[PDB]
């Protein structure tokens, strides 16, 4: 059994897109479609349980709120319509089949006031003195994530890519550091490449002292 | 068959011989209750029932009139006064293929345990209580029957063997069955004090020309008296005339 | 039900038992039974399902996994914690209509306490000319978690203006890789001049300071 | 099932046993004497009720549910294979069916229809069975022989008589047989024959009802609705009742039961 799941979404608050869950070797008859929660933390907690047979849905009752439960057996896909939505409600979605034995792939649900923003590039030069460190840092981009690599890829050891920061502006931002013996400052190349494909930025950074 | 859909098979109106399976070695685990295990030859039975299931090494001490494990007490629940018994035989390496093997299923929930020599089929999802499922599996709401793992390699008795279980129930109706028993040789020329099919008593059993009707087994002399009986084994019928008793 | 699960994080090694343990609000032994829910989650996977309800397993899952509990008192065992067992684990509810998991049960791989290498990077001028200006503070490998990272700026406390960022630790050398960043305007950044940064962490018996000035 | 409607009445009359209705009491073996034995017997010259089965127009069939009471004594007398078997136990359940491909003799809790019968349908092979509605335990017996029973229209005056004296002893339901070529017209001959045993069938339920299980003829020429296909084959079957006596039996050389005397009936027999 294969489970489809879509999709990437960029709601506003206020709004609320249902969200699809193509079922395929699902017997849509005996397994309750469950959706759970899971957010940029731990934080997990089950949003609903809906009956594919039956039709009635069981909601926790801490935010029934107007989450729209229906089991659209024609399809044989569940939705999410979770009405009325807040920047605090940006949160993976996931469903699952009965407890949970087979989830899916789950669909980021981004509520927020702000839009698309291009990335920005800024070179964080070696250190003035043995192993120096250089690099390169993306900020303030919409959505996450950022693809970045070294040299076109060509460095690789020693390259650590730290996963994204939420910021008070409502973008996002990482680094992208390396650590090498001071003798490369003097000669060796290195350009960090950044791109975001839904602002649709490519970016290739030199980065000397 | 697996263990919750257990196979029962009635033996009776056949004559079983009990001692081939005593001497079998692999079926070692043997424990049973109620009749001797040299009495079931001896005895007579009106019913042979025999139930079938494999089940993992550790279920052996669960599955008994005793003792009553979740599985043992749901799937098949053997008599509190039970007077047939059990055999137990290991076969982990015809049952269990490489890696272990998913062929056999057991089922453990229920609300309610079965009643001894009680056959559960109903694949209905318990919901838990009070929470319906209505038929969807649910966190509360789960399949009633688990799927069985099983290899030999496993841990403390895990590893899958058959079981059979032979109940006689002998109390309602005339015992058709018997376990074999009394097989002798015959001699002729000699007083001897013979048992013919249930034929009591002392004489000597010499050749007959006289002759039986295909139906008649025995023979009475006049004035009642026993004058010839038609050989069990071999169909021939041998006249009877006892020793000689005359005064000295 | 409000389930909180104790210790949140355990440190384990290969073939190593431990346990990370749940208590709920009241007892779940409603109808006679236990309905609680234990769930692992690899770092980006859908996390699948340990246990049918308080004691049963999910066929497919390796039977190295247990555990059991009763009332408002459950528990895990794994003896033969291998490489794949090193995920986030949480426990669920199933009689009161909140349907609710824990927080986090983080396991990471066992090995000797290495103290964390301190690394300091000042904003350049080029970053400094577009209206921005980020000291990255970066640890490089460490074991243990717990870490603190303190700013002083001309020996001043720094907070609420700062974003940290953690990763997992890998497989095979068993360190975790963390770093922080503040972020000032340029005015702010080049107002002052001694950035330094002090690490705390269980494995140097002293902070660590990294420290730069302007030019 | 099928309630057969083409009944035309004409309550069954009464006929003289004669010297029929004797069997084999014990397995043991005399010869050339005459033993006095006490057991149940249909005594002699005793009123056996004439059932019929013909369609030649008075189309009827006799088979109800009756009585126990006490061991039967019946004998069918056919030309073709027209009853096929008996049914007995207490509310109808012991289910002895010449099938005419097995004799099943099925000893279950079922509960069938009324008016049993199967009915074979003329290409002269079988139709169906129509009876046996449920299954229940079947527990006692189940046993079967493979056998081929010609179920065809064969005009004539009947040459078959299937004595037969169903008993209850000892739990054991002790079946005895005869067949013997008879042509007359329709009625019970003179002659002694004495009824061999044929099987003991040990069962546990006892039984106090009695019924007689037919076959109906599904024929092209007269083919139709239920009460259509009848063709009803000229046979007829006598049931007389068991009564306990002391009868003589007169053994022959060989051991067969040659004559027997009644002890009650007239004072010369006493
Ligand atoms: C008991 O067993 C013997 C043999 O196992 C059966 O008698 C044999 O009959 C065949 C042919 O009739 C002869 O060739 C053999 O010599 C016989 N054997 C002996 C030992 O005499 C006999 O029929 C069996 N009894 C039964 C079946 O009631
Ligand atoms: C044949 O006719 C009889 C009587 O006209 C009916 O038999 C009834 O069958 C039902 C079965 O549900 C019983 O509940 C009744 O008690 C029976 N009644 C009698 C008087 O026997 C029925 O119409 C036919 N029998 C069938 C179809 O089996
Ligand atoms: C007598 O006739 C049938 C003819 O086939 C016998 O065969 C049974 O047929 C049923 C279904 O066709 C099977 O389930 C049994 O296993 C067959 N039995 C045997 C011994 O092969 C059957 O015994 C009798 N059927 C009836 C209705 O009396
Ligand atoms: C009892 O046994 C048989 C029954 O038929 C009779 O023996 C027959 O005798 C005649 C003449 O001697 C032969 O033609 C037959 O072949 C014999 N039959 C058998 C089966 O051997 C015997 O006479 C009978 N006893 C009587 C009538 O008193
Ligand atoms: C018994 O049979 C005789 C002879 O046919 C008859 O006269 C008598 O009425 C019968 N008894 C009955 C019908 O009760
Ligand atoms: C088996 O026998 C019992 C008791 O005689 C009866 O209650 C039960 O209904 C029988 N089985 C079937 C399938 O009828
Ligand atoms: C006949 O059978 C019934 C039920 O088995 C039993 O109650 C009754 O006593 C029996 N009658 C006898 C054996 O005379």
């Amino acid at each position: 059994v294969q489970l489809q799941q879509s999709g990437p979404e960029l709601v506003k608050p206020g709004a609320s897109v249902k969200i699809s869950c193509k079922a395929s070797g699902y017997s849509f008859t005996g397994y309750s479609m469950n959706w759970m929660k899971q957010s940029p933390e731990k934080s997990l907690e089950w949003i609903g349980e809906i009956n594919p047979s039956t039709g009635g849905t069981t909601d926790n009752q801490k935010f029934k709120a107007k989450a729209t439960l229906t089991v659209d057996k024609s399809s044989s896909t569940a939705y999410m319509q979770l009405k009325s939505l807040t920047s605090e409600d940006s949160a993976v979605y996931y469903c699952a089949r009965s407890r949970g034995d087979y989830w899916g792939q789950g669909t980021s649900v981004t509520v927020s006031k702000a839009s698309t923003k291009g990335p920005s590039v800024f070179p964080l030069a070696p250190s003035s003195k043995g192993t120096a460190a250089l690099g390169c840092l993306v900020k303030d981009y919409f959505p996450e994530p950022v693809t970045v690599s070294w040299n076109s890829g060509a460095l690789t050891s020693g390259v650590h890519t730290f996963p994204a920061v939420l910021q008070s502006s409502g973008l996002y931002s990482l680094s992208s550091v390396v650590t090498v013996p001071s003798s490369s400052l003097g000669t060796q190349t290195y350009i960090c490449n950044v791109n975001h494909k839904p602002s649709n930025t490519k970016v290739d950074k030199k980065v000397e002292p | 068959a697996s263990v919750y859909a257990w196979n029962r098979k009635r033996i009776s109106n056949c004559v079983a011989d009990y001692s081939v399976l005593y001497n079998s070695a692999s079926f070692s685990t043997f424990k049973c209750y109620g009749v001797s295990p040299t009495k079931l030859n001896d005895l007579c039975f009106t019913n042979v029932y025999a139930d079938s299931f494999v089940i993992r090494g550790d279920e052996v001490r669960q599955i008994a009139p005793g003792q009553t494990g979740k599985i043992a007490d749901y799937n098949y629940k053997l008599p509190d006064d039970f007077t047939g018994c059990v055999i137990a035989w290991n076969s982990n390496n015809l049952d269990s293929k490489v890696g272990g093997n998913y062929n056999y299923l057991y089922r453990l929930f229920r609300k309610s345990n079965l009643k001894p020599f009680e056959r559960d089929i109903s694949t209905e999802i318990y919901q838990a209580g009070s929470t319906p499922c209505n038929g969807v599996e649910g966190f509360n709401c789960y399949f009633p029957l688990q799927s069985y793992g099983f290899q030999p390699t496993n841990g403390v008795g895990y590893q899958p063997y058959r079981v059979v279980v032979l109940s006689f129930e002998l109390l309602h109706a005339p015992a058709t069955v018997c376990g074999p028993k009394k097989s002798t040789n015959l001699v002729k020329n000699k007083c001897v004090n013979f048992n013919f099919n249930g034929l009591t008593g002392t004489g000597v059993l010499t050749e007959s020309n006289k002759k039986f009707l295909p139906f008649q087994q025995f023979g009475r002399d006049i004035a009642d008296t026993t004058d010839a009986v038609r050989d069990p084994q071999t169909l021939e019928i041998l006249d009877i005339t006892p020793c000689s008793f005359g005064g000295v | 039900i409000v389930l909180t699960q104790s210790p949140a994080s355990l440190a384990v090694s290969l073939g190593q038992r431990a346990t990370i343990s749940c208590r709920a609000s009241e007892s779940v032994e409603y109808y006679g039974t236990s309905l609680m829910q234990w769930y692992q989650q690899k770092p980006g996977q859908p996390p699948k399902v340990l246990i049918y309800a308080a004691s049963n397993v999910e066929s497919g899952v390796p039977a190295r996994f247990s555990g059991s509990g009763s009332g408002t008192d459950f528990s895990l065992n794994i003896h033969p914690v291998e490489e794949d067992d090193i995920a986030m684990y949480f426990c669920q509810q199933s009689r009161k209509v909140p349907w609710t998991f824990g927080g986090g049960t983080k396991l990471e791989i066992k090995r000797t306490v290495a103290a964390p290498s301190v690394f300091i990077f000042p904003p350049s001028d080029e970053q400094l000319k577009s209206g921005t200006a980020s000291v990255v503070c970066l640890l490089n490998n460490f074991y243990p978690r717990e870490a603190k990272v303190q700013w002083k700026v001309d020996n001043a406390l720094q907070s609420g203006n700062s974003q940290e960022s953690v990763t997992e630790q890998d497989s095979k050398d068993s360190t975790y890789s963390l770093s922080s960043t503040l972020t000032l305007s340029k005015a702010d950044y080049e107002k002052h001049k001694v950035y330094a940064c002090e690490v705390t962490h269980q494995g140097l018996s002293s902070p660590v300071t990294k420290s730069f000035n302007r030019g | 099932c099928v309630n057969l409607t083409t009944r035309t009445q004409l309550p069954p009359a009464y006929t003289n046993s004669f010297t029929r209705g004797v069997y084999y009491p014990d397995k043991v073996f005399r010869s050339s004497v005459l033993h006095s034995t006490q057991d149940l017997f249909l005594p002699f010259f005793s009123n056996v009720t004439w059932f019929h089965a013909i369609h030649v127009g008075t189309k009827r069939f006799d088979n109800p549910v009756l009585p126990f009471n006490d061991g039967v004594y019946f004998a069918s007398t056919e030309k073709s294979n027209i009853i096929r078997g008996w049914i007995f136990g207490t509310t109808l359940s012991l289910l002895i069916v010449n099938n005419a491909t097995n004799v099943v003799i099925k000893v279950c809790e079922f509960q069938f229809c009324n008016d049993p019968f199967l009915g074979v349908y003329y290409h002269w092979m079988e139709s169906e069975f129509r009876v046996y509605s449920s299954a229940n335990n079947c527990t006692f017996e189940y046993v079967s022989q493979p056998f081929l029973m010609d179920l065809e229209g064969k005009q004539g005056n009947f040459k078959n008589l299937r004595e037969f004296v169903f008993k209850n002893i000892d739990g054991y339901f002790k079946i005895y047989s005869k067949h013997t070529p008879i042509n007359l017209v329709r009625d019970l001959p003179q002659g002694f024959s004495a009824l061999e045993p044929l099987v003991d069938l040990p069962i546990g339920i006892n039984i106090t009802r009695f019924q007689t299980l037919l076959a109906l003829h599904r024929s092209y020429l007269t083919p139709g609705d239920s009460s259509s296909g009848w063709t009803a084959g000229a046979a007829a079957y006598y049931v007389g009742y068991l009564q306990p006596r002391t009868f003589l039996l007169k053994y022959n050389e060989n051991g067969t039961i040659t004559d027997a005397v009644d002890c009650a009936l007239d004072p010369l027999s006493e």
